[PDB]
């Protein structure tokens, strides 16, 4: 074996047999259950300015009065931030009204639902794709988010009740109860098949929908990169905080980075220049870390907007949106929580063996 | 206290350490080069260097338009260091926990949330919505027989004032 | 003749615990897969910013070492011997022999002159830098 | 005024850095919170045209409901939107079944549920309870009553 | 970020070691445009297999 270098290919040839006069429709057909993760909020980090650049000491905390706002606007620019990524939460989860249960008689047609809805044997009362996503995820302060991850699951139990037992209705206003093999037949119908079709397959229907969320969680357990996206949004953050404690360390000119050494050593006549020096550079580092956050946060929000469209458009109802809500034709989809994120399993009917039939037009 | 272990300084709580360290090494440090540990210098003690407790004091209330009471919430702050009731957010001092559930009005972080309630400020862990189970089953259905149309508003901000500085 | 290093030569930078953490330190290291000589007799050899030493003797032939620059009386040189159950460790203007040896006996000096220090308290492998 | 040029030169330098420091900061805020109103400019015209200009099938897009129609109303520095939308509102249990079987021929609905008075059985549009007799202009047949 | 402000002198390079990570992070944030650049053009041509 060896490290090769080639021109890449961008996928496989497939010539069209165009024709003015032939047509090929699937005989069958399968559902696709496709998983998409988007991130919904971040670490709510939050540095005291002060604290941070004038570690307890009068003279640096007196000297730091010379600069006026600065602190204030940072303080209040990451306050805003961690008031921003309450609001994101709620807006992407709590979008329902009331908590929607199933019924203690779990007769949906052998579509399972075990594996996207919570069971009573874990105390975290998720689900068991639910515990392989959490499972498999100086001054400052992190604050705690205003939703729990209990308390988000409890949303999401609510969401994907209502889609089980109402379909669509709960999202418009009052829930309606319908069967579900109705409700699928709906969705059917609203994607160009009728509904005799899902009626005469059903039984298949169901059976093959089983092996489809078996597979979405060994694909999850299988692959350690396919939550890679909320990794990359924890990951992003801890290396922003650990720049800012080594910026800290730095001496940035200063004839020491330790500010007490700074003090003992040179009198007031000198300290004060090695501070102002010192204090410019923390200054600056801090700036740095709050612009970078401003963006990261401006990122996260476009990607909370995208969550919340997600779900109030895959989730409360049907997407005919191509691409929106997965590959395929969208018949519903599942969210599930995740550590700072959402994770939609798209539910699609994807034509399968096509064939050529004599036909005109 | 302000402490000196041989040439280690600096501010803290020390704690006993259930770190085990080599018969050579004098004092521990972290990921974050912070030093965590250090080895008391006679008694041959590990000891595990807390940083003093700090964070924001925050001031939860209902306007002075109804009532100047008010509650504080000290971040992160244990209530031994400090109606007296120590959550998940920090110690919340003012406020009466209540069990009863009700919608959150003022956010106090941690699924806690602050009310002002016949009069109190309240603590409770906040209701997501009342519950409704659905009636489900495989042969029923409703259907509504006076449908109401609904004029709800939605604000969005299209401009800002153009200001430019020379 | 020479040998391959390979892995060995590597000592703790400083006294500091640190826990499941991947530490990044810059000083003087044997480098991996590095070159040292392989001694069987014992010439003067030069030192340089710091010497790797390594021996495996089951019957401990090799028992200390002479640092210094004249190494002839001129100037403090650092003698060790670590002598059946207690080593030396004594810095000394010491007259080295032009051939300095132990016996079965102590050849090493012939004049010990402005002494400044002394202290006493299979594979083996040493590090020794100033 | 106090200080000759030797000296007021690093007194104006110190202030200018500041002060380049501090219209840096603004600027650079001005762009964040301008990219903020540009994304929600563009989510407005996408709402105006889509909830004004036509009737949208996004659900909550245009407010909670189905989405009917909506109107624009001028605000400083703003547009607000008033958005007319249908809701359901008194939902009632009558009788149904998934599909009808007659001769052997299993008769699915066009559209809607085979709605009932607990006796006899109706068919009805989906989103509005109106009974209507059931007949073979309102279903179709596939398939049997085996499947 | 150091040829830049250090243009191949040693004192300068020397120098420009006081402030840290700065060039670390300046080069990574150009870094992670310039994948963002390669994520941007598959997202949007790269849609069929
Ligand atoms: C359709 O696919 C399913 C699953 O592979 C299979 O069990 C069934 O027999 C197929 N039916 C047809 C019409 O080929
Ligand atoms: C649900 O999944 C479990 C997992 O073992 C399986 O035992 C059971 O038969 C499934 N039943 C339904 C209704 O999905
Ligand atoms: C579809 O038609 C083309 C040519 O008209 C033919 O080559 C191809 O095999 C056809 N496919 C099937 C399944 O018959
Ligand atoms: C706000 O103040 C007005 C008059 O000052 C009062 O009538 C109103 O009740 C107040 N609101 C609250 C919440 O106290
Ligand atoms: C408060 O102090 C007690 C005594 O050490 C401790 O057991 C308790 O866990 C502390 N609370 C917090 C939140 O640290
Ligand atoms: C809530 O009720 C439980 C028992 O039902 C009681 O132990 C607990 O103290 C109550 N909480 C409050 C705040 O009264
Ligand atoms: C429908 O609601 C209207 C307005 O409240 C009321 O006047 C009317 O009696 C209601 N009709 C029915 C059938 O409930
Ligand atoms: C080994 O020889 C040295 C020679 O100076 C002597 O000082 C030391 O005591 C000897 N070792 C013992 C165990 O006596
Ligand atoms: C003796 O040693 C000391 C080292 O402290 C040195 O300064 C002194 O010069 C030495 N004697 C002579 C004659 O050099
Ligand atoms: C709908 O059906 C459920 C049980 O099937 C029943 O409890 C409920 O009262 C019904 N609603 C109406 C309006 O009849
Ligand atoms: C149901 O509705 C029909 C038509 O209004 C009516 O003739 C019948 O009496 C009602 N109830 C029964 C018994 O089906």
């Amino acid at each position: 074996q060896s490290i090769i270098a080639y021109t890449m290919s961008l996928g496989a040839e497939n010539s069209v047999a165009y024709s003015n006069n032939s047509i090929a429709i699937p005989t069958n057909f399968t559902i696709s259950v496709t998983t998409e993760i988007l991130p919904v909020s971040m670490t709510k980090t939050s540095v005291d300015c002060t604290m941070y650049i004038c570690g307890d000491s009068t003279e640096c905390s007196n000297l730091l009065l010379q600069y006026g706002s600065f602190c204030t606007q940072l303080n209040r620019a990451l306050t805003g931030i961690a008031v921003e990524q309450d609001k994101n939460t709620q807006e992407v989860f709590a979008q329902v009204k009331q908590i929607y249960k199933t019924p203690p008689i779990k007769d949906f047609g052998g579509f399972n639902f075990s594996q996207i809805l919570p069971d009573p044997s874990k105390p975290s009362k998720r689900s068991p794709i639910e515990d392989l996503l959490f499972n498999k995820v100086n001054g400052l302060t992190v604050l705690p988010p205003l939703l729990t991850d209990e308390m988000i699951a409890q949303y999401t139990s609510a969401l994907l009740a209502g889609t089980i037992t109402s379909g669509w209705t709960f999202g418009a206003g009052p829930a309606l109860q319908i069967p579900f093999p109705m409700q699928m037949a709906y969705r059917f119908n609203g994607i160009g098949v009728t509904q005799n079709v899902l009626y005469e397959n059903q039984k298949l229907i169901a059976n093959q929908f089983n092996s489809a969320i078996g597979k979405i969680q060994d694909s999850l357990s299988s692959t350690p990169s396919a939550l890679g996206k909320l990794q990359d949004v924890v990951n992003q953050n801890a290396q922003a905080l650990n720049t800012l404690v080594k910026q800290l360390s730095s001496n940035f000119g200063a004839i020491s980075s330790v500010l007490n050494d700074i003090l003992s050593r040179l009198d007031p006549p000198e300290a004060e220049v090695q501070i102002d020096r010192l204090i410019t550079g923390r200054l600056q580092s801090l700036q740095t870390y709050v612009t970078q956050q401003l963006i990261r946060a401006a990122e996260i929000r476009a990607s909370a907007n995208l969550a919340a469209t997600k779900m109030s458009e895959c989730v409360l109802g049907q997407s005919k949106r191509v691409d929106f809500c997965g590959k395929g034709y969208h018949l519903m989809s599942f969210p599930q929580s995740a550590p700072h994120g959402v994770v939609f399993l798209h539910v699609t009917y994807v034509p399968a063996q096509e064939k050529n039939f004599t036909t005109a037009p | 206290v302000n402490f000196n272990f041989n040439g280690l300084t600096g501010t803290g709580v020390l704690t006993e350490s259930n770190k085990k360290f080599l018969p050579f090494q004098q004092f521990g440090r972290d990921i974050a080069d912070t030093t965590d540990a250090v080895r008391d210098p006679q008694t041959l003690e590990i000891l595990d260097i807390t940083p003093c407790s700090f964070g924001g004091v925050s001031v939860i209330t209902p306007g002075t338009n109804t009532s100047n009471q008010v509650a504080v919430l000290y971040q992160d702050v244990n209530c031994t260091e400090v109606n007296v009731f120590q959550t998940r957010a920090g110690c919340l001092i003012g406020a009466e926990h209540v069990n009863n559930s009700y919608e959150c009005d003022i956010p106090i972080g941690a699924g806690i949330c602050a009310s002002y309630q016949t009069q109190s400020i309240i603590a409770y862990t906040m209701s997501l919505g009342a519950e409704n189970s659905v009636a489900y089953s495989n042969n029923s259905i409703a259907i509504p027989t006076n449908f109401t149309i609904s004029v709800t508003t939605e604000i969005l901000p299209v401009s800002m004032t153009k200001t430019s500085v020379d | 003749a020479y040998t391959n290093s390979f892995t060995r030569g590597v000592y703790y930078p400083d006294k500091v615990f640190r826990s499941s953490v991947l530490h990044s330190t810059q000083d003087l290291f044997l480098p991996f897969f590095s070159n040292v000589t392989w001694f069987h007799d014992n010439p003067v050899l030069p030192f340089n910013d710091g010497v790797y030493f390594a021996s495996t003797e089951k019957s401990n032939i090799i028992r200390g070492w002479i640092f210094g620059t004249t190494l002839d009386s001129k100037t403090q040189s650092l003698l060790i011997v670590n002598n059946a159950t207690n080593v030396v460790i004594k810095v000394c203007e010491f007259q080295f022999c032009n051939d300095p040896f132990l016996g079965v006996e102590f050849r090493v000096y012939s004049s010990a002159n402005n002494c400044t220090f002394e202290y006493v308290s299979n594979l083996r492998e040493f590090v020794f830098k100033n | 005024s106090r200080l000759d040029p030797p000296e007021a030169e690093v007194q104006i330098d110190r202030l200018i850095t500041g002060r380049l420091q501090s219209l840096q900061t603004y600027v650079t805020q001005q762009l964040i919170r301008a990219a903020e109103i540009r994304a929600s400019a563009n989510l407005a015209a996408t709402k105006m045209s889509e909830c004004v200009l036509g009737q949208s099938k996004r659900v909550d897009f245009c407010g909670k409901g189905y989405h009917l129609m909506s109107f624009p109303q001028s605000a400083p520095h703003g547009v607000v939107f008033l958005h007319v939308t249908y809701v359901p509102a008194q939902e009632k249990n009558f009788t149904t079944a998934p599909a009808i079987c007659h001769d052997g021929k299993a008769h699915f609905p066009r559209e809607g549920v085979f709605v009932s008075n607990g006796t006899h059985w109706f068919v009805t549009q989906r989103n509005f309870y109106e009974p209507q007799i059931i007949t073979t202009d309102n279903t179709f047949v596939s398939g049997n009553c085996d499947v």
